C-alpha cells in the first residue's frame, strides 16, 4: 500500500515535467518503481499446481491468469477510482512527452503483463505448452519490445537518461548478446552518444555477462526463485533494471572482497559493507527510505580484464543524482570521491 | 570472547509454553543472525529459524511454523524464543547459535550453552 | 527438505591415522556445506565452512572438499582431541537440515 501511495505521488508530481534533453529519473522515483516491481513479484510468488509450467518459466508474472489474481495489481488499478488506470488508457508509445507518462506506461505495461502493442506476454492457453521455442520467443520479444520502445522514445524526444530496465523474469533463457545485436543493428541513430546511454549501458553489460556463468561466477543473487550470476562489478543500473536489491540473498563463491553499497549518507557519499569470505550474505541493516536506497556491488579484484574494468569505478557503479553528471560510457568514467564514502560493518 | 549465556533448564508441562533466553556478549548484537537449533536426546540437530536483531525479521522452519515467536531486546543484547503447544517430543537441548561472520546466513559459530527443556507430565 | 546422509556412522581409528567422512545430499546444494564437531556434554563447534574453507582456530589437519552432492571431510593425522561427533549442514535451501552424525572411537 505504501509503494502504491508512493507511485501515485510520483505520477501526480511528474505528470507535467516535460521530457527534455539530459533529463533523468531521480533516485527516489527509481526506488519507488523498483519497490512497485518487487511487491508485484512478491504478491504471487509461486504458481498453482493446477496450472504449472513444465519449463520452469515464471508464468506467475507473465500470464493474465495470474495478473488478475494478483492483489497488488488490483489495488494498483483501483487505488483512487482508477485514476492511474484512466490515465493509462490514453497513453501510447508515440504520444509520451512527459516523465510521468513514461513511468506510468512502462510500469503499468510491466505489471499488467501486456506489451506496448496490447497483446499479453504469454497467453493463458500456452501456460502448459512444452514448445520451448514459442515461450522463449515470447519472452525475448517482450523484453526486446520494452527496450525498443524505450529507445524509440529516446530517439523521438531526444532524451539521454530515461531508463526503466526489463525485470528479471523477462530474461528466461534470453541471450543478452542477441538482444544487443538485434536492437542496435538497425536504427543506427541509437548509437549516437546523445540518445539512450543508460539503456546502452544496461544492454552492453548483459551482452558480455550471461545470466548463468557456471564455475566462473564470483557472485550470485536470489529473489523468489530467480537467480543471476555476476563475475564483474555490478553497477546500480543493472540491479535497478533487473529488480534485485542488496538486501536480498547474495552468495559469494570466491574469497575476493566485495563492496555492497546499501545507502547514502549526509556527507554526499555512500555507505558500504565489505565481505571477503565464502558464504551466503544477507545485509542485516534496515532498509532506508526511498530517497536514500542504493543498490550497487563492486568487486575488489584484478582478475577482471581492463576491457571491462571501468564498470567498477565509483561514479559509474552508482548513478549520479544530477542528470548531467551521469557517467555511462567507458571513456567518460572516473573513480574519485572515496573520502565521502564510509564503512558500515566496522 | 564471543559468549552466549542461556537460561536454566525448565521442567514444563504438556500444553504449556517455554521462553528460552540467550544473552550475547563480546560482539555487536546487531549485524549477526541468531539461529535456534535443538538437539533431541539420542538424536541429531533440528533447525528452528533465525532472527535478525537489527530489523526484527524472522524466518521460521515449516515444521515449527505457528509455534515459534523469536523476539529480541537490543537494550540487553538478549534473544528470546517462545515455543507454544509443547508436546512430549519437544524435549531437547535448545541452543542459540550466532552466525559465523557479519551478516552471514550460512554457518553457525559459536553455539552457546543450551537449555534442557524437559516437557513431561510427572 | 534436502536430507543429508553421512555414510561412516561409526569409524573406529587410532592416534596417527587418516579418517574420511562422506556426506551425500539428496539434491544439489552447491558448495554450501558446514562441518561441525560436538564433543559429548558440550556445544557443537564449527570447523569447516563452504566445504573447502577452514575456520580460524581449526588445526590444519582438517581438510574438506566436494561439490554438488558429494563431500568429504579428511583428517590427515588423527589426534586424541579429535574424538567427537561430526555433523554436516546444508544451506542452499531452507530449512537448514543437519546430518545424523559420525562418531570417532579409539
Amino acid at each position: 500500500v505504501a509503494s502504491i501511495t508512493a507511485f501515485k505521488s510520483m505520477i501526480d508530481e511528474t505528470w507535467d515535467k516535460k521530457i527534455e534533453a539530459n533529463t533523468c529519473i531521480s533516485r527516489k522515483h527509481r526506488n519507488i518503481i523498483h519497490e512497485v516491481i518487487r511487491d508485484f513479484m512478491k504478491a504471487y510468488p509461486k504458481m498453482d499446481e493446477n496450472r504449472k509450467s513444465p519449463l520452469g518459466a515464471p508464468m506467475q508474472w507473465l500470464t493474465q491468469y495470474y495478473i488478475l489474481k494478483n492483489e497488488y495489481h488490483k489495488t494498483m488499478l483501483a487505488y483512487d477510482d482508477g485514476s492511474l488506470n484512466t490515465k493509462f488508457k490514453t497513453l501510447n508509445i508515440y504520444m509520451i512527452t512527459n516523465v510521468g507518462q513514461y513511468i506510468l506506461y512502462i510500469v503499468f505495461c510491466i505489471i499488467s503483463g501486456k506489451n506496448h502493442d496490447g497483446t499479453p506476454y504469454i497467453y493463458d492457453s500456452e501456460i502448459t505448452s512444452n514448445d520451448k521455442n514459442l515461450i522463449n520467443d515470447r519472452i525475448k520479444y517482450a523484453c526486446k519490445q520494452i527496450l525498443h520502445g524505450q529507445l524509440t522514445m529516446a530517439l523521438r524526444i531526444r532524451n539521454k537518461f530515461m531508463f526503466i530496465g526489463s525485470p528479471m523474469y523477462l530474461w528466461f533463457n534470453v541471450n543478452g548478446s542477441h538482444v544487443y545485436h538485434e536492437i542496435y543493428d538497425r536504427n543506427v541513430g541509437f548509437h549516437n552518444k546523445e540518445i539512450g546511454r543508460l539503456l546502452y549501458a544496461f544492454m552492453y553489460y548483459l551482452s558480455i555477462s550471461g545470466r548463468f556463468l557456471n564455475d566462473l561466477a564470483l557472485l550470485k543473487f536470489t529473489y523468489l526463485g530467480e537467480s543471476w550470476t555476476f563475475s564483474l562489478s555490478v553497477p546500480e543500473y543493472i540491479l535497478y533494471g533487473l529488480g534485485y536489491s542488496v538486501f536480498d540473498t547474495i552468495e559469494k563463491f570466491s574469497n575476493d572482497a566485495i563492496l555492497v553499497y546499501i545507502r547514502t549518507n549526509n556527507r554526499n557519499g555512500y555507505d558500504y559493507a565489505e565481505f571477503n569470505k565464502k558464504g551466503i550474505v544477507k545485509v542485516t541493516e534496515d532498509k532506508p527510505d526511498n530517497d536514500k536506497r542504493i543498490h550497487a556491488i563492486r568487486l575488489i579484484n584484478y582478475s577482471s580484464d581492463v576491457q571491462h574494468i571501468h564498470f567498477g569505478f565509483r561514479n559509474t557503479l552508482i548513478i549520479d543524482n544530477e542528470c548531467t553528471s551521469i557517467q555511462s560510457s567507458a571513456e567518460n568514467a572516473t573513480d574519485t570521491g572515496h573520502h565521502q564514502d564510509s564503512k558500515i560493518n566496522i | 570472547q564471543v559468549q552466549l549465556v542461556q537460561s536454566g533448564a525448565e521442567v514444563k508441562k504438556p500444553g504449556a509454553s517455554v521462553k528460552v533466553s540467550c544473552k550475547a556478549s563480546g560482539y555487536t548484537f546487531t549485524g549477526y543472525y541468531m539461529h535456534w537449533v535443538r538437539q533431541a536426546p539420542g538424536q541429531g540437530l533440528e533447525w528452528m529459524g533465525w532472527i535478525n536483531p537489527n530489523t526484527g525479521g524472522t524466518n521460521y522452519a515449516q515444521k515449527f511454523q505457528g509455534r515459534v515467536t523469536m523476539t529480541r531486546d537490543t537494550s540487553i543484547n538478549t534473544a528470546y524464543m517462545d515455543l507454544s503447544r509443547l508436546r512430549s517430543d519437544d524435549t531437547a537441548v535448545y541452543y542459540c547459535a550466532r552466525g559465523w561472520r557479519y551478516s552471514y546466513l550460512d554457518c553457525f559459530d559459536p553455539w552457546g550453552q543450551g537449555t534442557l527443556v524437559i516437557v513431561s507430565s510427572a | 527438505a534436502i536430507q543429508m546422509t553421512q555414510s561412516p556412522s561409526s569409524v573406529s581409528a587410532s592416534v596417527g591415522d587418516r579418517v574420511t567422512i562422506t556426506c551425500r545430499a539428496s539434491q544439489g546444494i552447491s558448495i554450501w556445506l558446514a562441518w561441525y564437531q560436538q564433543k559429548p556434554g558440550k556445544a557443537p563447534k564449527l570447523l569447516i565452512n563452504a566445504a573447502s574453507s577452514l575456520q580460524s582456530g581449526v588445526p590444519s589437519r582438517f581438510s574438506g572438499s566436494g561439490s554438488g552432492t558429494d563431500f568429504t571431510l579428511t583428517i590427515s593425522s588423527l589426534q586424541p582431541e579429535d574424538f567427537a561427533t561430526y555433523y554436516c549442514q546444508q544451506a542452499n535451501s531452507f530449512p537448514y537440515t543437519f546430518g545424523q552424525g559420525t562418531k570417532l572411537e579409539i
